[PDB]
RNA sequence: UUCAUCUAGACAGCCGGACGGUGGCCAUGGAAGUCGGAAUCCGCUAAGGAGUGUGUAACAACUCACCGGCCGAAUGAACUA
């Protein structure tokens, strides 16, 4: 539902991890306490895969994927590739993508149905995003920012977007995405809301410095929220 | 507050004017000091890719000018060794300004971003378009 | 089963007192414990000290007032420092009252028990002017009658 | 108003509901109980004066059902407890006091610090 | 939670000591002179401050 | 050098008891001899304070004033060079 935890001592989670519907990816250099937040609440439903991308620990920003597919940058070594295809199930498709815009997660924001991409992405790529993910591809920028990945978190239920956005611009995105949209802040007021948190249908993990008024707004638009052991025995 | 980084070659002494990559109004940065530097007689403290340096803005909006504020180096023109083997170098020097926590005032970064700068600072890795 | 006793001090209207600290190791009681106190301190003032001891086993109530202490002399009156220093016509009433106190006094008859009970009341006016020290130094009433 | 629920941060468990809360709301504000007094070894020597904080940083709740395995097993005069799934220091029990940060006293307290737990409404969404 | 039977056991070695004013040494409580030679075996002793 | 205790039992330690009205009473989250202000009483007495202290959340536990035995010849203070 709405859990809060932190990697080594940093609040942001979507930089260091990638949460999807069918799988989840985590960075390698973490405590047991960071992994226990994912292991307890997911359980044996989806595989939690330890990996690295292009010799880094920031695999949330480098990769981009959904239920059906996973895209990795060109700089991904072949040893890191085969470790992914083994642990992830047979259904997901894994493809290396030749980009000038290397970091795919900042460029691409997507879910089961609708993708938003950075507008300077080229035409031969836009076929490969639709072919792998099975998703219609739309070019748009959140009000001031070309980077749709870091400044717009999205899921099947809804979407949390950049705070400095006009209502008429939020209307035009809502028509295109066909989901309701809420502006908010995460991690005591950081505008970086796509990398500040991760989300899917069952779970939404945020930083520890997210205050409770911010976490209440997050759980509302995602509609994740819903007791006998509490009782009065004096 | 600086995380562990493997040593790369020191290529920006005190007095360097590097470009300003983000879109917070500024056009260049005048480096005055480098956080975490050592001490030796007659040695200028130098910057590298990934270091957090103190810098003033010489050219830009007048709100930004005339105040010292720390900054993160995102490109380096001096070549350096990566452990996998290659020697690589960018075309120019570059930096982004930041608050002393390490959060970034800039909304986005133009041009390429050094890979070692991305892992060391998370907020740079959020705003970065291209990482090498 | 088990037999345990604890003691409760003061309180007029309602007070957790000793029991809350002592009720921790025992069965936890908040509503009934002050109610068991409220059964005992009924028709007793709140300003006055009231000494009790309650023996419970599986949430039992025991209401008693032992009154070996100054509770007896405090019982007869009508209510920086609210002074107790009053005059009372103790002599006939206190002789019945000290016999209520002297269940063991561990002395001889009521005469030795009258020289200690009046000394416990170091505040009240007693019989006529003074009922303390040189005035209650000799007692020529009751005496052998209560024996 | 509506009922409120207290969920644990990083455990996501409803620790205590409403129909609780012995909140004790007004402070004393006079010199001996609104002020924190730090005495010395002898002769009631006052060395430090600390003014009380604004809001009481705790939640004073009744003894509940999920504290019963901790309260009965190794009963003592003071201690602490946790969320039942993450084992972090969430609140402590004290039969003494520990007034509030803002200060009165209470009765025996089950003090539940407002840091590292938060308060939610149990009712439907606000729909902003 | 300290169970003050044990605190009185603990206070003998830590708290119930005397302190020399000059050399700040931790001396036995009923001692008259300091055992250290650098302060000249002085008799100017104070109690250790209680918490 | 000058004083004072001492086989009429010293100093040191040991060995007994330290009880009854006692959680007295105002004092306030709680103070029971010990955070304290004013009061200072009786009983059992060989003798024992509404209490010299350590300590206790509040008690306790210990210790002391005091009461009687044993151990048995030296002990204490202020100085001067």
């Amino acid at each position: 539902m709405a859990t809060r935890t932190q990697f080594e001592n940093s609040n942001e989670i979507g930089v260091f991890s990638k949460l999807t519907n069918t799988y989840c990816l985590v960075a390698v250099g973490g405590s047991e306490n960071f992994y226990s937040a994912f292991e307890a609440e997911l359980g044996d439903a989806i595989p939690i895969v330890h990996t690295t991308i292009a010799g880094t620990r920031i695999i949330g920003r480098m990769t981009a994927g959904n239920r059906r597919g996973l895209l990795v940058p060109t700089q991904t070594t072949d040893q890191e590739l085969q470790h992914l295809r083994n642990s992830l199930p047979d259904s997901v498709k894994i493809q290396r993508v030749e980009e000038r815009l290397s970091a795919l997660g900042n460029v691409i924001c997507c879910n089961d149905y609708v993708a938003l991409v950075h507008p300077d992405i080229d035409r031969e790529t836009e076929e490969l995003i639709s072919d792998v993910l099975g998703v219609e591809v739309f070019r748009q920028t959140i009000s001031g920012n070309i980077l749709v990945g870091s400044y717009c978190s999205l899921s099947n239920q809804g979407g949390l977007v950049h705070p400095q956005t006009s209502v008429q611009d939020q209307e035009e995105l809502s028509s295109l995405l066909q989901v309701p949209l809420v502006a908010g802040t995460v991690n005591r007021g950081s505008s970086v809301v796509g990398a500040g948190m991760v989300v899917n249908d069952y779970l939404a993990v945020t930083g520890l410095d997210t205050t409770a008024p911010e976490l209440s707004v997050i759980e509302s638009i995602f509609r994740l929220q819903d007791e006998s052991i509490s009782g009065n025995l004096r | 507050a600086q995380g562990t980084k493997f040593r790369i070659s020191l290529g920006l002494p005190v007095g360097a004017i590097m470009n300003c990559a983000d879109n917070s109004g500024a056009r260049n940065l005048y480096i005055i000091a480098v956080k975490g530097s050592g001490s030796r007689l007659n040695r200028l403290p130098a910057a590298s890719l990934g270091d957090m340096v103190m810098a003033t803005v010489k050219k830009g909006k007048p709100e930004l000018r005339k105040k010292v504020m720390p900054a993160i180096v995102v490109r380096q023109a001096k070549s350096w060794r990566r452990r996998d083997g290659v020697f690589l170098y960018f075309e120019d020097n570059a930096g982004v300004i930041a608050n002393p926590k390490g959060e970034m005032k800039g909304s986005a970064i133009t041009g390429p971003v050094g890979k070692e700068c991305a892992d060391l600072w998370p907020r740079v890795a959020s705003n970065s378009g291209v990482v090498v | 089963x088990x037999x345990x006793x604890x003691x409760x001090x003061x309180x007029x209207x309602x007070x957790x007192x000793x029991x809350x600290x002592x009720x921790x190791x025992x069965x936890x009681x908040x509503x009934x414990x002050x109610x068991x106190x409220x059964x005992a301190t009924k028709e007793f003032k709140g300003i006055k000290v009231t000494v009790q001891l309650k023996i419970q086993n599986r949430q039992a109530a025991a209401s008693v007032v032992p009154s070996a202490s100054s509770l007896v002399i405090t019982a007869l009156k009508e209510p920086k420092n609210v002074k107790h220093s009053g005059n009372i016509q103790l002599d006939e009433i206190i002789x019945x009252x000290x016999x209520x106190x002297x269940x063991x006094x561990x002395x001889x008859x009521x005469x030795x028990x009258x020289x200690x009970x009046x000394x416990x009341x170091x505040x009240x006016x007693x019989x006529x002017x003074x009922x303390x020290x040189x005035x209650x130094x000799x007692x020529x009433x009751x005496x052998x009658x209560x024996x | 108003s509506k009922v409120t629920a207290v969920r644990c941060k990083k455990c996501r468990t409803k620790l205590a509901l409403s129909t609780s809360f012995i909140a004790h709301d007004p402070p004393s504000k006079e010199s001996s109980e609104g002020h924190f007094i730090k005495r010395a070894a002898n002769s009631h020597r006052i060395i430090d004066i600390q003014e009380s904080q604004a809001n009481c940083s705790h939640f004073f709740i009744e003894p509940l059902k999920w504290m019963q395995p901790e309260l009965q097993g190794k009963q003592e005069l003071e201690g602490k407890f946790s969320c039942p799934g993450c084992s972090s220091k969430v609140g402590g029990y004290n039969w003494k006091g520990s007034r509030c940060s803002c200060g009165k006293w209470v009765i025996p307290a089950i003090h539940l610090q407002t840091s590292k737990v938060d308060q939610f409404p149990l009712q439907s969404t606000a729909l902003p | 939670i300290i169970e003050p039977s044990l605190k009185a056991l603990a206070s003998k070695y830590n708290c119930d000591k005397s302190v020399c004013r000059k050399c700040y040494a931790r001396l036995p409580p009923r001692a008259t002179n300091c055992r250290k030679r650098k302060c000249g075996h002085t008799n100017q002793l104070r109690p250790k401050k209680k918490l």
